[PDB]
């Protein structure tokens, strides 16, 4: 700090969201970018585009993790994605709907999308604690034959991560084009598969995190995610109350 | 011609965008029965003892 204000934060505006961010950023992308072509094979109907809706980004949950529990690769986030992100807006008996969000509004009304996805994470420690974070994402994760022992982060190291230093406190950003088994997804339980189950996202605990001995310090640090949507496409519109949501299924 | 006759069609939706009959995403074209036919099939398959021969 040295201006009558701090110093001169950087702005990223999408749609009419504007995040702050004042560190040097760590970023990876899943795949290779591409432009779809073949997914025009697979449907008649015109696709349609929410570039005001989708492309805003969004705020997704915020995990918290302690000084006294942060082992070697204590998994903060372990999540089938984007799904737990769409269904993320429960209510009383925890069955998700499409209703609320106004990102998830075109999931409502249609049947099968397809959408490259950024995930970026923050975390605002002080400046005397250390710790470490890698936050890694695998593609269709959980129908692999051996999805429990990818867990370790001697194993994500290798899938497409991201890092956050605790001690730099910088942002990451985590870019995962659209990869699939079908050039579309299915949004909600149809032709009775789960609905928009591309992969899985984790968040562990590369190095634990530390903080010093006096009382008053902070024991715990909070982590937050933010997910937006790039090249959402929807196609086959139906009633919304055709098809049903059931409360999903969690990971092991 | 009645067989193939379209009286008053509503449409819609644009059409489908084509493979060629298959040779996009596979390598071949499947556009004809002629070459379905000429896969071979089983015709007759028998047994024959003697004595009930000549």
């Amino acid at each position: 700090m040295d201006r009558p204000e701090g110093s001169e934060e950087r702005t990223v505006q999408t749609s009419n969201v504007v995040l702050g961010e004042t560190n040097i950023e760590s970023q990876d992308i899943a795949s290779k970018e591409y432009s779809p072509t073949w997914d025009r094979l697979a449907s008649s109907e015109v696709s349609d585009e929410y570039p005001m809706l989708t492309d805003r980004w969004l705020f997704w949950k915020s995990v918290k993790w302690e000084v006294n529990d942060s082992a070697f690769g204590k998994m903060l986030v372990q999540e089938k994605f984007p799904q737990s992100w769409v269904q993320m807006d429960v209510n009383v008996n925890n069955i998700p709907r499409y209703t609320n969000i106004p990102n998830f509004i075109p999931f409502n009304i249609h049947q099968y999308m397809r959408a490259d996805f950024e995930v970026k994470i923050y975390v605002n420690p002080n400046d005397f604690v250390s710790g470490w974070l890698i936050m890694a994402f695998l593609y269709q994760g959980s129908e692999m034959f051996d999805y429990k022992l990818r867990r370790n982060p001697a194993a994500l190291m290798q899938m497409p991560h991201v890092l956050v230093n605790v001690g730099a406190a910088n942002e990451a950003t985590l870019k995962i084009p659209y990869r699939y088994v079908r050039p579309f997804m299915r949004c909600k339980d149809i032709l009775r598969t789960e609905p928009l189950n591309m992969g899985v996202l984790f968040v562990e605990v590369l190095i634990p995190f530390r903080t010093s001995a006096a009382s008053s310090a902070p024991k715990s640090l909070d982590v937050s995610l933010f997910v937006k949507m790039t090249n959402a496409k929807f196609t086959g519109m139906v009633d919304g109350s055709i098809a049903l949501l059931s409360k999903p299924i969690a990971l092991p | 011609m009645e067989r193939t006759f379209t009286p008053n069609v509503m449409q819609p939706t644009p059409l489908l965008p084509t493979t060629n009959d298959g040779r996009v995403t596979f390598g071949e074209a499947f556009n004809d029965l002629k070459d379905l036919a000429r896969r071979y099939q089983l015709y007759w398959e028998g047994t024959i003892l003697e004595g009930n021969l000549r």
